[PDB]
């Protein structure tokens, strides 16, 4: 999976 | 319970028997403050009308970086901590090693501070990265380059670029928009079947999946947190999967301390036997460096 913020 | 009583002398108790073996580490922010290094997740920064950017967090996303690296490279000058030195809270994991306990450390944190303190590369799952390296973002050079090589390009304001073919030079962090490394899943794969003692340090567990890792503990394993605020447990506002459970009548494995990191570890070590070579070895590496700049 990706880094993400939201 | 493993825990003979649900306090800081039961964790140090526990750790001291036969029992306790391989200690997994989940540190964050809160294991860096004191080394004057800030949560870049908390109201720390907010003033980037500077870099013109298409909206406020592409300062740390990957596709927008790798168009225009120069927002962020200017950023982290203003960020560079002037001294990279490690707190006892660091040092502390350096004697989990020593003392043959320390299975892994899995930090949220980049500031490198626990490869300084002397954790190896195979002691640690770097979640979100590190700045401790950096690579060519040329996959077919991909050249490696030290921190201090990555310092200088920072402070004196000239983009990296790689030595052998000029590509864009970018920290080993996780940017936004970048895969998680696939060592933290396949650690955590492994790591959570040998785990005696989850020692949980300066994180409020608000991150994922990071956070997630406190639910991968056996049911007996012994959970210590050290934080400025208890933290890890069920929270209603998302569901209602094993979150911290301290101050129920069905606690019996979880234990709080509260107050800086530094502080916490101080109290367990001065428990264990441990005060005197920690202030030691806090000493000899802190003038070490004071020494090295
Ligand atoms: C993803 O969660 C990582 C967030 C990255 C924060 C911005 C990087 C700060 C740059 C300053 C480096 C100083 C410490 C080595
Ligand atoms: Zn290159």
């Amino acid at each position: 999976p990706r880094k993400q913020l939201a | 319970r493993l825990l003979d009583e649900l306090t800081l002398e039961g964790v140090a108790r526990y750790m001291q028997s036969e029992r306790c073996r391989r200690v997994i580490c989940l540190v964050g922010a809160g294991i860096s403050t004191s080394a004057g290094i800030p949560d870049f997740r908390s109201p720390s920064t907010d003033n980037l009308e500077k870099y013109h950017l298409p909206y406020p967090e592409a300062i740390f996303e990957i596709s927008y970086f790798k168009k225009h690296p120069e927002p962020f490279f200017a950023l982290a000058k203003e960020l560079y901590p002037g001294q990279f030195k490690p707190t006892i809270c660091h040092y502390f994991m350096r004697l989990l090693k020593d003392k043959g306990l320390l299975l892994r450390c899995y930090t949220q944190n980049i500031d490198t501070l626990e490869r300084i303190a002397g954790l190896e590369q195979e002691d640690l799952v770097e979640a979100h990265g590190t700045f401790y390296t950096s690579h060519c973002v040329s996959a077919s050079c991909r050249h490696e380059y030290p921190l201090s090589w990555m310092k200088e390009k920072i402070f004196s304001e000239v983009t990296p670029k790689c030595e052998d073919c000029q590509s864009l030079v970018k920290p080993d962090i996780v940017f936004f928009g970048e895969s998680l490394p696939a060592r933290f899943f396949s650690c955590m794969q492994s790591d959570f079947l040998k785990v005696d003692l989850l020692l949980v340090m300066g994180t409020s567990l608000q991150v994922q999946p990071f956070a997630s890792l406190i639910s991968k503990a056996p049911l007996s394993t012994p959970r210590l947190l050290i934080n400025k605020e208890k933290a890890g447990q069920s929270d209603p506002f998302l569901g209602m999967g094993g979150g911290m459970d301290f101050d129920s009548k069905k606690a019996y494995r979880d234990v709080a301390w509260l107050g800086e990191c530094d502080q916490g570890c101080l109290a367990l070590a001065e428990l264990l036997g441990w005060k005197k070579e920690l202030e030691d070895l806090v000493r000899r590496e802190h003038a070490s460096i004071d020494a090295q700049s």
